[PDB]
């Protein structure tokens, strides 16, 4: 489950679970059709350390998608 | 990965024995009616693109919101999708028409379900139904093709059936 | 959606940067360009319809087989639907013209284009036919800049299909 | 001297030698001054294998240096074959999966994304694997999730120096070349002051990213075809990068991890400021 | 991400319709407005440094508990982490401010930006202080700056204090 | 688990394809071989108790130190569950054979045996010996296709313990 | 290039593996396919030209407007083109059949096929039109699993064009 | 990257000095013609699919060997790449163009095709020939557009006329 | 090098895109905003040895200290190297006037800043202090959109050394 296991090899400190709206803006299977995704990731639960947390929220607004949540990973 | 063998082989391991003779011939007989199965594979390979296409004309004949704007499958971008996990539903349950055993879909898309779809808004029922109707055009190939030797398909129909049921079943 | 503000914001958040002069310059640019781009909105909003009646029908007399029964132009509901393509066509072009950019056109009609035509039988030839015939037209609509306008993204909706 | 014919006379090993030569070995029989010829800066010779240890020997003497030895029957089957790799086969990701789908991307990213080299057993990411076969995540994650991973990070980073590494993250992230000096540049001074996860997250969340892969494709190789704002070189680089299908990327080479793409060679495609 | 314009057509779209007059207008008042909203997106970035360490100095004044070991602001990692946040959402409120609207802020830096506090210990209440005290200098700039044309620019005011206070209320 | 039909499925899927003619002329190979395949097994299955009491033996013959005290071969316990483990081997390879495939020996004996071996002092050369001993006497049980399939996987066991 | 044999090869190269029992069994289905595949080869062959004939008219007849002037099946050029290019996908069904796979066809008309055929305005209908009239008069030249074969191939174009 | 601005300044850095009123005034010269410029980007933009698929046509009537097999243009695989290559080249002389400087052209690439085509075997001379065929064609639309302002083009085509002659000479 | 067209060119570079009607009014900003930019720039350009000057005085003026012996504003060559450095940021302030963009200060003066005057044990301050002189000079020399551009570049450089 995104339920994250362990740390999810993250290492680093601490784990922050973002989830995020994430477009058709980014994603996008190869189809030959409009760069659109497979309903179910709407949204998008990831894990990430508190030292790469800063640089991947970056480049989701960046791309986008906006984030929905945030909570510590534990 | 299981197939039908696989199958009998980890229920045969759990028991800790070497495969029953009624298993062993159940397996037999799946091994019988493997030209009919290549065959029945081979309807929807060559005819996916139409099975496809078919159930996708008759899914928005039904269903005329999903291409207004507000519907699931408007603009292009949207429509390109619903083509596409279209395809997805007749290409898995034709792998799963192979293996004798549903749980390439208990694995994965019997696995998720819920919090999929329901959690987008998108309707389940208008996505089972684009699957029933792909069951019905695919169906209709496996029983009608080009110059097959005639016989009794029935029983793989029947298969193929379960694994669009399943397919439905999951998602509605 | 790709707009002049969008596009520099994008910009300067991938950098980590506040918008600076290089930035607010571009802005400028777009705003400037509202008067024209906005004229040219308003002539093509009001004068609307009849532009895909005569597109749809073009279709047909350029491609007689069309409007021949077991055809793709004959009966109300392929003839009603090509109008309607045509009409989400234009209305993307006027939303590309009112938000400084091709984003509607990029979201709404251009991603997933050629994989929605090829499933459903959609010959591009046509679209293009129906907008080479809306440009015609929206020649003696409009001129200087509005027209330049008009005329960037019919042609852009034209590459698209080609 | 240049590109060679054939081998060996009586019987020999054949290499090719290749140097930097003063006027000392080579001279015009001009008036003054002794130079060589400016397009013979590093000359290369093919010399049969008695001969060569003289030769290497008076080289260095007379003032060469010498670049490079290599086998001449090595350097003369040609370039790679590319006919599986102009056009490839796109492995994405449905939604809903068979499983078996599932088993499909997972080899392909890893072969893709760790550029061909052996990922063992004991070294797979099962973890990550997991949560893709949920859904739970996406292709992009697991390009990502491999990338970050300390495998990714111990043959292809740790040993390596940083032009290396962003020409390695090009082909595999990108499936391209790298395109300009500045292209190099602009990433080696972002894994200076953000750190190697910012600059991971710099070709996963890219514009030309996101085009061609979307979200549910492996990436794949596209470089052998003509692309957008690439300039005209970056295709004899692909071929620099690439070597073939049994090429990949391996660490494990005798002199180890270096290069591929002369650093002059990049310049020739344009040079500006930062 | 949305801008004005763009916020204006999704809305439109989802009638199934050309803009209306109503919506035309209103759009072409924004447009009327530019080049002051230039000036006022110009005024943040302009004393971006000044705007951030004005709120700290006055921060941390008022909750000295921030700096004494045990809390948040310290040690310098921390300091530097508090002020690092201060000017992502100042960035942020400046690039919703140049667009007219504030999805960039509510998508990009907002979303979930309150539950990662938490699980950092970080006391919003104080990141809140801090938002409102940026909103106090940054206003203070955009309604006295060098050799700007005399103008009204109140409705600008208002528009980037609901940022300010968008930010605000999403992390107390 | 490796079968050719889990692999060419494999394949197809990793590419996001339908299966073709090339993957169905695989899967025609497994279904036809199967007769051989499954008469390896029904013999393997029969003799199952005296094949594995013929090499647990052969494994003390050829190792005779193994049966003195104070070693491995000694006592009920030991003797034992070393009849198991070959018990094991020529289930897994029955499961082999009827699969299509070496993935029930994959999965359930060659991943991780080494590291067991290791931990446990169990030498492969008595396993190897076990199985060339079984091989030898699979020899007068069958004959031609069926004969290859046994020996096919006896001698993938005695690869993966060298 | 995609054939059974290749397939089963790159499996094994890929995880640093020896050919084993599953990819041999593989390989034999390949084998066993020869002859039917390699009948329909022999027939599609030497009535290479007359099903070219068949096969360009009938796209001029069920496209009848095509052979007007102004159009794409008219003069020489075109015509003499149409024909050449339904030669090479019979030409590649061919290596398909002989090959074992669906590499040639891959390779040397499916890779770039979508592009190609746009730049040019070269609709997939005709081409579609012309396979489909091959496969109906190829069902009188063969019959049995040549027939089924040559069906895969001339289906596996008609998808790739859909 | 270059425009033609930053190369006046670069130079000028290398003098250690600000721009001199000669290097002013030519830029303001540019400044003076964009209008045009503009235009003539845009020009290429509205027709780049013609202006690649017209240079093709015409570049395989007159090599019909590069369709014949044995031909560099043959099969599909390899007809899309030229395409592609087409578009590719077709792309940089467009942004060399808003730019002012071949720096992203002759700068931003013209260097291995020569020897790497000459090493694919690939004839630069017949390469170079559909850089002239594109050359042709897209000045062709430069000079006569829907609409323009009547005016004089001709520095302007020019200049794009040395982009697709730097890209000629280059690879040829 | 940081222009309104060398940013729009690059984004569509690395979509491998064509320049569309949102890069194009993006540049048009940049043209259009030329004239107050060159003016400034020309403002700043005969000024310079004043401003340089002025600005130079004035950091000891604020920093009295600096003048002293064993200090760094003391004698020929830190005196001689401060207006240098000033003279520096105003040429390259000129430069991103004419150029459009923050590029010339991002690529020669701001990358690196703090490395440099940190080993050079150089304060900021002081340059903070002589571009704020600037910029209170600089109120009189130019007004309305030159004074705005020229006040854009000059804090620009200040909030790069805070
Ligand atoms: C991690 C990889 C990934 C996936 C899988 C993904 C799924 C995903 N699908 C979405 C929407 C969507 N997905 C669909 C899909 C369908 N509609 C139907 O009727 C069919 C049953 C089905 C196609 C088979 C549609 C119609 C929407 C738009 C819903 C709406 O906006 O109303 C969205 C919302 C954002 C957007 O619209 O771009 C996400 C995040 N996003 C991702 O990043
Ligand atoms: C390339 C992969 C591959 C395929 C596809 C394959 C097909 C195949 N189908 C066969 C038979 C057949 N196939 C069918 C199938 C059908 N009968 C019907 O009436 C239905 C419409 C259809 C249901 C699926 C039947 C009835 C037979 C004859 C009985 C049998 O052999 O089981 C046979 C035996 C020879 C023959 O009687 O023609 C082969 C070899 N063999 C292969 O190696
Ligand atoms: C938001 C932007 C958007 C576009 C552009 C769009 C195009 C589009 N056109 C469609 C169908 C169609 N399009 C046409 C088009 C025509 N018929 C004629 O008489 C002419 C030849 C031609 C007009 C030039 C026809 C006949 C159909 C029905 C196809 C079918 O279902 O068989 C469909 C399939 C769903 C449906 O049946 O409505 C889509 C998605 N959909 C969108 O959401
Ligand atoms: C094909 C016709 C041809 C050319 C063009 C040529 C160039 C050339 N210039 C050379 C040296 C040289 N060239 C220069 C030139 C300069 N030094 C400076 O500082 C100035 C910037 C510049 C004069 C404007 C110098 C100083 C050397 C000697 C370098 C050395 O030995 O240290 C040499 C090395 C051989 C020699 O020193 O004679 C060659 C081959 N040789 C040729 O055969
Ligand atoms: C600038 C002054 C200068 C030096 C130093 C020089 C070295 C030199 N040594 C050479 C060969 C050689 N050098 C050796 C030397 C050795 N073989 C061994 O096994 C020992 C380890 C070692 C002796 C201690 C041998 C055996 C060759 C001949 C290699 C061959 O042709 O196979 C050659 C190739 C040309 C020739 O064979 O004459 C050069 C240029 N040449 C020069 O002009
Ligand atoms: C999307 C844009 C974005 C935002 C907004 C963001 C917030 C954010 N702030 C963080 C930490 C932090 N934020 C602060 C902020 C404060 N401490 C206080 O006492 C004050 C009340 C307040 C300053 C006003 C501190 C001290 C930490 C470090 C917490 C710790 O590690 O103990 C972290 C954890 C990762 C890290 O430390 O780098 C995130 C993700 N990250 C982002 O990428
Ligand atoms: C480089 C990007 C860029 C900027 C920044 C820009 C600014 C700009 N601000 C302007 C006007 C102005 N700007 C303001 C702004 C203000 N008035 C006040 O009293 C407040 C303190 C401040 C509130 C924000 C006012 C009142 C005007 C005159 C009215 C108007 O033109 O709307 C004008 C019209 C010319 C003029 O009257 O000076 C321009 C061009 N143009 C650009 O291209
Ligand atoms: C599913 C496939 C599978 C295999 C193959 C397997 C092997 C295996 N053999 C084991 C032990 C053993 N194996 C033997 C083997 C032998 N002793 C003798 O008399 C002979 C020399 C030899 C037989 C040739 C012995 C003596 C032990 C006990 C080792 C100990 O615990 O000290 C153990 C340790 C757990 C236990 O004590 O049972 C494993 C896991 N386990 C498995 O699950
Ligand atoms: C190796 C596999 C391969 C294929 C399949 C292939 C297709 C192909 N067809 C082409 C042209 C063509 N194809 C046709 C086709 C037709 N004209 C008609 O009368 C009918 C409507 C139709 C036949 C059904 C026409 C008319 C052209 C000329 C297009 C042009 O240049 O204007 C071209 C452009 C180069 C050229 O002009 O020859 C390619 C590459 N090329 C290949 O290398
Ligand atoms: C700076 C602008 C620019 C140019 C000009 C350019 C050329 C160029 N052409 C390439 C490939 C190619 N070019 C062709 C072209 C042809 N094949 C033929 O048989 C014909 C003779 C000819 C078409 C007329 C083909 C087939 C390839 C692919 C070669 C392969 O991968 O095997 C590649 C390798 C990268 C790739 O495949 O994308 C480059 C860099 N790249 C650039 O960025
Ligand atoms: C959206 C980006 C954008 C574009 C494209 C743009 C075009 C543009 N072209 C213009 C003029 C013009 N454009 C041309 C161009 C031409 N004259 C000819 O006869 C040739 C066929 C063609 C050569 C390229 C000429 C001659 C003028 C009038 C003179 C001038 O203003 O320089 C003008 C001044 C107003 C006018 O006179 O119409 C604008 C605004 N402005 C923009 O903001
Ligand atoms: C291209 C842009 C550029 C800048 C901005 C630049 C700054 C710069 N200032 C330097 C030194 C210096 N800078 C100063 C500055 C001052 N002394 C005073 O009287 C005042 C307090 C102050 C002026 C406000 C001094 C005294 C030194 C000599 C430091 C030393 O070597 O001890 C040096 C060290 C190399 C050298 O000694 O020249 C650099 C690189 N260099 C550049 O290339």
């Amino acid at each position: 489950m995104s339920v994250l296991t362990g740390d999810n090899q993250q290492r680093g400190s601490k784990l922050f679970k973002i989830t995020i709206a994430l477009s058709p803006t980014l994603a996008h299977h190869p189809w030959p059709g409009l760069d659109t995704h497979e309903p179910s990731q709407s949204s998008y639960s990831t894990i990430v350390s508190l030292e790469r947390l800063l640089p991947e929220m970056t480049r989701i607004k960046r791309n986008g998608g906006r984030i929905l949540e945030i909570t510590e990973g534990e | 990965m299981q197939d039908a063998f696989t199958k009998a082989i980890v229920a045969a391991d759990l028991r800790g024995s070497f495969l029953s003779e009624q298993e062993l011939n159940q397996l037999t007989n799946l091994v019988k009616e493997s030209n009919k199965r290549l065959d029945a594979v081979n309807a929807i390979t060559g005819n996916a693109a139409e099975i496809i296409s078919d159930a996708a004309h008759k899914l928005f004949a039904e269903q005329t919101d999903l291409i207004r704007p507000g519907g699931n499958a408007y603009p292009n971008r949207r429509m390109a999708a619903c083509l596409r996990d279209m395809e997805i539903i007749l290409r898995y349950v034709s792998y799963a028409l192979l293996a004798g055993d549903a749980s390439v879909l208990e694995d994965r898309c019997l696995n998720g379900l819920k919090e999929t779809y329901v959690a987008l808004g998108t309707p389940t029922r208008s996505v089972a139904r684009a699957v029933q109707l792909m069951k019905e055009t695919a169906i209709g190939y496996v029983n009608s093709p080009s110059g097959v030797t005639r016989g009794d398909c029935s029983a793989l129909v029947n298969e193929a059936a379960t694994y669009f049921d399943k397919a439905a079943a999951s998602i509605a | 959606m790709k707009t002049v503000i969008t596009e520099v914001i994008a910009s300067a958040d991938s950098q980590g940067r506040f918008l600076n002069n290089t930035e607010l310059q571009a802005a400028n640019g777009r705003f400037q360009r509202a008067t024209a781009s906005m004229e040219a909105a308003r002539a093509l909003t009001s004068n609307a319809d009849s532009l895909v009646k005569g597109a749809v029908q073009e279709v047909y007399n350029k491609f007689p087989y069309l409007t021949q029964p077991g055809q793709m132009g004959y009966g109300d509901t392929n003839q009603a639907k090509c109008a309607r393509d045509i009409s989400h066509y234009l209305r993307f072009i006027t939303y590309s013209l009112v938000a400084g950019g091709t984003g509607p056109l990029d979201d709404y009609i251009v991603a997933g284009l050629r994989e929605v035509n090829r499933t459903f039988n959609l010959s591009p030839s046509w679209y293009i036919e129906a907008l080479k015939h809306i440009k015609g037209k929206v020649g003696s609509q409009l001129s200087g800049q509005p027209l330049t306008e008009a005329n960037a993204y019919i042609d852009y909706c034209i590459n698209a299909l080609s | 001297m240049n590109v060679l014919t054939t081998s060996s006379q009586r019987g020999g090993k054949l290499f090719k030698v290749t140097m930097t030569l003063s006027p000392a070995l080579s001279h015009h029989p001009w008036p003054s001054l002794d130079t060589y010829e400016p397009s013979q800066n590093s000359y290369s010779v093919v010399v049969p294998l008695d001969r060569l240890l003289a030769e290497m020997t008076y080289i260095k003497n007379k003032g060469g240096r010498v670049l490079d030895i290599s086998p001449a029957d090595l350097e003369a089957l040609g370039p790679p074959d590319i006919s599986s790799v102009a056009i490839p086969l796109k492995v994405e990701l449905w939604a809903k999966a068979d499983v078996s789908d599932v088993q499909a991307a997972i080899v392909a990213a890893y072969k893709q994304i760790f550029g061909n080299t052996y990922v063992l057993e004991s070294e797979r990411l099962t973890s990550a694997e997991s949560l893709l076969r949920n859904g739970s995540i996406s292709v992009r994650e697991f390009v990502r999730l491999l990338a970050k991973s300390e495998l990714y990070k111990e043959r292809f980073f740790f040993c390596t120096s940083n032009n290396r590494f962003t020409e390695l993250n090009f082909k595999h992230f990108l499936g391209r070349a790298p395109y300009n000096q500045s292209e190099i540049a602009a990433h080696l001074d972002r894994y200076q002051t953000f750190g190697y996860d910012a600059e991971i997250d710099s070709y996963i969340d890219s514009d030309e990213y996101i085009q061609a892969f979307g979200e549910n494709v492996v990436p794949y190789y596209r470089g052998f075809k003509s692309q957008s704002g690439q300039t005209v070189e970056s295709f004899n680089r692909m071929f620099k990068l690439y070597r073939g299908d049994a090429g990949s990327d391996t660490n494990l080479n005798l002199q180890g991890q270096k290069r591929r793409v002369d650093p002059k060679n990049l310049l020739r495609s344009g040079r500006g400021i930062v």
